């Protein structure tokens, strides 16, 4: 459902948060404090809001901007990546202003 | 003195990099432990217009 991106991740430097809440996507950049083990149980420097399936994504960061691409497709056998070709399409570009070095996935 | 500029860093900014961080800079051999000292310096300065 989401990702964290940054360098220290916590406090001393800015980090991203990206999360999907099943109606919307929330994106934010802060001097966050992360959880010790992040999960979706149910400072302010930027904000934006908007097994048989393979979901594919690409992320990159250049000159203070950050870019996202994706594609979704069905699968026959879920054991491994399906051997073929299908190109990913752009979603989003953001003026985040930060370098990044670490990332993490959110359940 | 409310307007500030950074004097010290580890390495130069990339284009449109936005470094907010105000931790004490280790300028040399001294481990700084989050406080000022010999080669342990506050990284910002002011114009005093």
């Amino acid at each position: 459902r989401g990702w964290i991106f940054g360098t220290t991740l916590d406090s001393k430097t800015q980090s991203l948060l990206i999360v999907n809440n099943a109606t919307n996507v929330v994106i934010k950049v802060c001097e966050f404090q992360f959880c010790n083990d992040p999960f979706l149980g149910v400072n302010c420097t930027f904000e934006y809001v908007s097994f048989k399936n393979l979901r594919e994504f690409v992320f990159k960061n250049i000159d203070g901007y950050f870019k996202i691409y994706s594609k979704h497709t069905p699968i026959n056998l879920v054991r491994d990546l399906p051997q073929g070709f299908s190109a990913l399409e752009p979603l989003v570009d953001l003026p985040i202003g930060i370098n990044i070095t670490r990332f993490q996935t959110l359940l | 003195y409310n307007y500030l500029f950074r004097l010290f860093r580890k390495s130069n900014l990339k284009p449109f990099e936005r470094d907010i961080s105000t931790e004490i800079y280790q300028a040399g051999s001294t481990p700084c432990n989050g406080v000022e000292g010999f080669n342990c310096y506050f990284p910002l300065q002011s114009y005093g217009f």
